[PDB]
C-alpha cells in the first residue's frame, strides 16, 4: 500500500507543474503538441497505470481534443489538462469503491 | 526491470532506483515516448535519483522520441538545481527538438526566468 501512496504523492507533485504550464502551452504549435505529449500525456498514463495496477483496475487513458472546440491552442492545453484530472478522479473514484 | 526502472525514476522512489541499479536494471530503458529514466527524473526534480542514474552511466543528452533531452524537460518543469547539475554533467544547451526549441526556448517560454538566465549564461 506504500508504493500505492507513492505513486500518488510522486502524481501530485508532477500535477503541480503540469496544472500551471499547461495553461502556456500551445497545443497548435508543433512544440506545444510535443511537450504536452512529453511531458504531460506520457506521465499521466504512467502514474494511472501505476495507481490502478495493485486495485485490478485496466483502464487507458486518452485524450479527447473533440471536446475542446478552441481555435486557442492554450485553451486547448488547458482543456486537455483539465480531462488528465478527471481521469484521475475517475479511478479514484474506481478504488475507493474497490476498498469499501 | 527497465520498466520498473522508469516507473520509479518517475514517482521518485529513491530506495527502488538504488535496488534495480545494484540488480543490473538498463539506464537506457526507454519507455513508448522515448524517454529513459534520467528523463523522466530530472522533469519531476528528483536529484537523488538524476545523480544515481548519471553515476551509472545515463546518457545525459538522450533525445525522446519528441526531441526532448533531459535538459529539456528540466527547463520546462522549472528545476534550477537539476538544470545546473545537467549542466555540469555536459548537457548540450544547444539541443533542439524538431520545430527548432532549445532548452532556453522551453524556460523563456514557461516563464522559468532563472533557468533561463543559466543557460544563457552557458551559451
Amino acid at each position: 500500500i506504500k508504493a500505492f501512496e507513492e505513486t500518488l504523492k510522486g502524481f501530485e507533485t508532477w500535477l503541480k507543474v503540469a496544472m500551471q504550464k499547461a495553461t502556456l502551452i500551445d497545443y497548435n504549435s508543433l512544440t506545444g503538441q510535443a511537450l504536452f505529449q512529453s511531458a504531460i500525456y506520457a506521465p499521466a498514463l504512467s502514474f494511472f497505470s501505476s495507481m490502478g495496477a495493485p486495485f485490478g483496475i485496466i483502464e487507458t487513458f486518452t485524450l479527447a481534443p473533440t471536446k475542446c472546440p478552441y481555435l486557442d491552442g492554450l485553451k486547448i492545453s488547458a482543456c486537455l489538462m483539465e480531462q488528465v484530472i478527471q481521469n484521475y478522479r475517475m479511478i479514484v473514484a474506481l478504488i475507493q469503491n474497490k476498498l469499501s | 526491470l527497465g520498466k520498473k526502472l522508469l516507473e520509479a525514476a518517475l514517482i521518485g522512489q529513491d530506495d527502488e532506483v538504488r535496488i534495480l541499479m545494484a540488480n543490473g536494471a538498463d539506464v537506457n530503458a526507454m519507455d513508448n515516448f522515448g524517454h529513459t529514466p534520467l528523463h523522466l527524473a530530472a522533469m519531476m526534480g528528483h536529484l537523488e535519483i538524476v545523480e544515481v542514474l548519471l553515476k551509472t552511466g545515463a546518457d545525459v543528452n538522450a533525445f525522446d522520441l519528441t526531441g526532448f533531452t533531459p535538459l529539456h524537460l528540466a527547463a520546462y518543469a522549472g528545476h534550477l538545481e537539476i538544470v545546473e547539475v545537467l549542466l555540469k554533467h555536459g548537457a548540450d544547451v544547444n539541443a533542439q527538438d524538431q520545430d527548432g526549441a532549445t532548452p532556453f526556448d522551453l524556460a523563456a517560454w514557461l516563464g522559468n526566468e532563472d533557468i533561463a538566465e543559466v543557460l544563457q549564461k552557458a551559451a
